[PDB]
């Protein structure tokens, strides 16, 4: 949380340490060369980000302060890549450096919340000087969505038009007779042949 | 969540081929775990012309060993390395296990009934020679008089097995599909 | 759409492979260096954006994931350079992160349309988190436009005094006797040969 | 929409002229095709002392070559590299097909009138000598006495070909300004 | 304006070569090695920008049209420098590319004017889209000046306060007896020795 | 304040000096190599800022123009390093650019204050450009401030669970018998090997 | 605000040292200097299960020498540097300042109570053995019968010096723990 | 606006100077020149215990030399390259001409007063000796009697000049002050 003020706390048990009546524990080693001016590069969508390792370290069980952040590790060029949003990352990185998370109103609020959900941040987080402005603007979009729940065919009959189109993608290229779309089609007729029975088109 | 390091040592993939699944795997699921619906929604845009939400009920109840209701990425990337660079039998077993839907340790014609009618559901509706809402039945007897030996009424993990490898056509699918990715 | 999965599917396919009842075809070569750890980088007006290239692939039929692209292929910088507008292409990568469109409602609705146009988005791809925003902008921007087709005079007399300045130019050139300027003045002069008649000043 | 190793095959342009000419094209047009208006509008600023919208159409038609009502980047380099790079032939036959309307093959003095009126319509309406509104009608009349050689009221590309390599003039305007870019 | 379609002009010009009764203009040099793929950079505050120089050309009588930009230009890391605003350069730039001009709401009115100055772009060059938007900020704007001109006591006291300090600096420097303090208070002294006067203590 | 006027003030001073009457004072050395094309670096959390050091020495008793700065130099890097929130710094920086400050209304008035604070800003140096809108802003959050101090409960049972997380696992420390975790948990052993007491979990 | 050499020459640290000193210091307080609430509160999170703000407000005053009611970033390294940097005698020294609270040149009875009413203060009141209320009482008679050798109701700095010189625990805690960091 | 290279030429600074120079002065003047208000408000900010806003205006009316009401930096580096670069007696002739209001090629005593009450409105009306309202008027009066040799009453280019070059300080202000920048 605050490793800073740390070497200050350590100093000041020199109080306790003349009081003590009986012996004292081992001190811990840190013997990994201090873990200063690391210097990482985090690399968001080619935006980069330089921090302290330690700073990341202040908040573990979030993806940057754990070993999680491994997973964007990329040697070659001694960075973490992160295809996300760099915008919204500013904000992540401000929260590792403060404690406390911003949210900024002019973003999308499902942006901002998929961003807090990949990192690990929970929006409990949010300061108060944000929190009652991200509180409105999801309750709007949680409206919005229930309304939807309970306009939406444009995004039905979009869907089954992809759905369609996907289908006659997949006769066109058996009438033939882009690597995804090669390894989706072995796979469809893949299932043809397990189930000995094949498409036809729509049309 | 289980770290990079101690994924490469339980599964058979690389540090860069558990980077590449891990990145695909949170793109699609930012929280690092998948629910069941999630999962049906994620699988279903494979198969543009049929309903897989059966099949998929029975590859996430594979996947999700713990039964916690949820995949995380260190239960898929066992059950890919499983399928994808275990050995035949391995494979061979997550298969039976598969259709084991009561993990009883046999397979029953009503079993296999449900596996057929969740894997010609993805066929759809509009196919060419017919939907003849009898298919699966047959097509379950015909799996039944070819890995039952005993003729029990009933598929056990030995028949599966040595009724598989004097299969060719098995062999064939098993070494070529599962080992080019 | 969703690349990531797809060996997962092929893998899900092993409920399949042993109940088939005959052959089954065979699997794709996909011998293209499994097309992975490429990181492009995509120069848009001096910001670096990098991402990877299956990435882009996801949705063919746009600018970036198609040969479209190769017109602003760099191969000396090794990089792509598009001559637009960073802030907006963020939102635009974003898609294909993502596959749901955002729309910034800090920026000109103008200026978005245009860059979704030049990009190949098709603006019915904004996410229902946005598009609310999006319509009630383009609202008041029709409205205008269409005010407007139904002030202007300002407009107008610019355009006509630059119309007379150019005119004006050409003729001191002329009085005289910039490569852009050089060149038009040639082909006006081109103009006057062709129909025997030469321009007057206009004053 | 055409590849640029396909372009680079089809056109006499090589690949960084092809890109420059992707990168201005889609600067005007972003949707990378552009219709008979936008084209008017595109052209007219070369002009700010005339009308340029009859020609503009003229072009539009001899550019267009599918009768799309729209020009794309294909019929966009195609045109420009028959007009830039081919031959005095090519241009020539170029030339003719703009004049003749209907594209029958041949020109008439109407036709000719109708390409005359469009270019003096760029000369604007306040010039030097006058607006005589009959200098089209002698400019075709002298451009089919030169043009025309059996004098039957019409001119045909062979006419038009040898009456054209007959000029020195046209010759050196070929030469020189279609070929310097 | 547009040199895009110059080349295409040019070639139109072929329906006009035929007709022509008379010579032909000398056709222009043109040896500037055809002026492309420059890519000239664009260093704001740090921020690189990257252009094509024919972008820049398109609109002489500005900074970056001209050759004002010359004053900018860093021989020794060939870029131009500009000790500017690059978020309100984006926009500066996007002029260039497009031939409209946005206005960004979120960015205080003065400043962007501010820059508008420094560049050489005038404000009736802002695009309908976002006319009013701006014209409306301006207002509020010279509404706020006219009722200073017609709570300013705050900023009078405070630049008092400071002509106060800097009298008692040169006044605390004359007593002891920051190259600009060092310069500046020469100045001072100078003054004093042509006046033959010395300044006192206001206190 | 000015040091570009400076050489003209300097030399405007000629109009005193043939009228003086009496000697004049010795001009000071200014040998530090005219403090000229530094064009120092600013690396604000990886963003590279840009800015000459006498636009920084314009404005001493702040951070950026004191010695102050020194603190984060990295001379490896030959930059200076902040671990702060660069889009602000934008703004910190246009202040020394032009001597005005502009409130960007988008970003939260906390972080925006607390960026001032860091860099030595005094909020009345705002120009009244955006005075209002600060001051506005500032007041609503004021206003949240004092109706917590006289839905905070939330925050109170956070910050209990944290510190209750924070005992047992210490406590799960002592059981078992990360480098803060560590120095920490020693911090606390040393605490009770001096008060002979021990802590208990607390559930 | 003292520079970063004055700081150098001054403390014992080195450049490196004092700049992640500051860095952390202007962290946690943007303003450069701290008060004694602000300071409580940087000081409580070290300590989750009791109530620091006693020993909080000892340290303060301790630190903060000029008595300005702020403790700047000199104050936080002249005692950061007095106590991990300076000799034994050194910390002995800021230890018996820190107990003697009228800064008069002796430890009362009374004095050392209220320093360790602060140091129990920490252990909370849910500890192991009992939060008998008379701990800290018995304590402060253990540390006078200690430390105090001429018996007459007060610790000064010759016998609190002697005293902990001829304690061998009290040097394995001196040199391990303020010499690590 | 003249250009880098032409101002070059034209000035006796480098290219570096001329740059830092167009910096400076389109950092304050963002348009590139400068009316007499803007000046005035740039000029007094260098005195902040006087008012020398009639000096600002003799200096603006210097160095505005086409007398367009503003100054541009041609205008600027023209001042600045004669003062800080020319020869002695180009500067002499400078202030000659800024102490001749009208030009006219004399000094009279009243122009002389308009310039002393300039100079001495910096002083400010708080100083040591005293505000005389008097100290320009025989300051006047030295001036002329220093400078003026035939006693005619004014003040010509020739006794201006010899009566500088006979006047060992001048000289040291002059070698100093505008040849160190
Ligand atoms: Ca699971
Ligand atoms: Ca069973
Ligand atoms: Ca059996
Ligand atoms: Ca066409
Ligand atoms: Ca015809
Ligand atoms: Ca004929
Ligand atoms: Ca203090
Ligand atoms: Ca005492
Ligand atoms: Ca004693
Ligand atoms: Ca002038
Ligand atoms: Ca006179
Ligand atoms: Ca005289
Ligand atoms: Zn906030
Ligand atoms: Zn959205
Ligand atoms: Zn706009
Ligand atoms: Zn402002």
């Amino acid at each position: 949380g605050v490793a800073a003020w740390l070497p200050f706390a350590r100093a000041a048990a020199i109080g306790w340490m003349p009081v003590a009546s009986g012996p004292m524990p081992a001190p811990p080693r840190q013997e990994r060369k201090r873990t200063q001016d690391a210097l990482i590069v985090l690399n968001v969508s080619g935006t980069r980000f330089q921090t302290w390792q330690d700073t990341l370290e202040r908040y573990p069980d979030t993806l940057l302060g754990s070993s999680e952040r491994d997973f964007f590790y990329h040697p070659e060029t001694q960075q973490y890549f992160f295809d996300r949003d760099p915008d919204i990352f500013r904000h992540i990185l401000n929260f590792y450096r403060t404690g406390k998370l911003h949210y900024p109103r002019h973003e999308c609020i499902s942006a901002y919340d998929e961003e807090l959900a990949f990192f690990g941040l929970i929006p409990e987080i949010i300061g108060d000087c944000c929190y009652e402005e991200y509180k409105d603007r999801r309750r709007e979009n949680a409206e919005r969505l229930q309304d939807d729940a309970d306009q939406k065919k444009a995004r039905l009959a979009r869907i089954r038009a992809a759905k369609s189109g996907s289908a006659n993608a997949y006769m066109q290229s058996k009438r033939n007779g882009s690597s995804f779309e090669t390894q989706h089609h072995h796979l469809l007729h893949c299932l043809e042949k397990t189930t000995n029975h094949e498409f036809v088109d729509e049309q | 969540p289980e770290g990079l390091e101690q994924l490469q040592e339980q599964t058979k993939f690389t540090r860069k081929e558990l980077q590449v699944l891990y990145r695909g795997f949170k793109n699609e699921c930012p929280s690092g775990i998948v629910n069941e619906e999630n999962f049906k929604q994620i699988y279903s845009q494979f198969f543009p012309q049929g309903d897989s939400s059966t099949y998929a009920t029975f590859l996430f109840n594979a996947f999700d060993t713990n039964h916690d209701g949820s995949v995380s990425f260190e239960d898929f990337v066992a059950g890919l390395s499983v399928i994808l660079r275990g050995t035949v039998d391995d494979r061979l077993n997550w298969a039976f296990n598969l259709y084991d839907l009561n993990k009883d340790g046999c397979i029953t014609k009503e079993e296999m009934l449900d596996i057929m009618k969740s894997i010609y559901d993805m066929m759809g509706k509009y196919t060419y020679p017919a939907l003849r809402e009898e298919a699966p039945r047959e097509h379950v007897e015909s799996f039944f008089q070819k890995m039952d030996r005993n003729k029990d009424g009933v598929v056990t993990i030995e028949e599966f097995i040595e009724s598989c490898q004097k299969d060719e056509n098995i062999m064939r699918s098993m070494q070529l599909f599962d080992n080019v990715i």
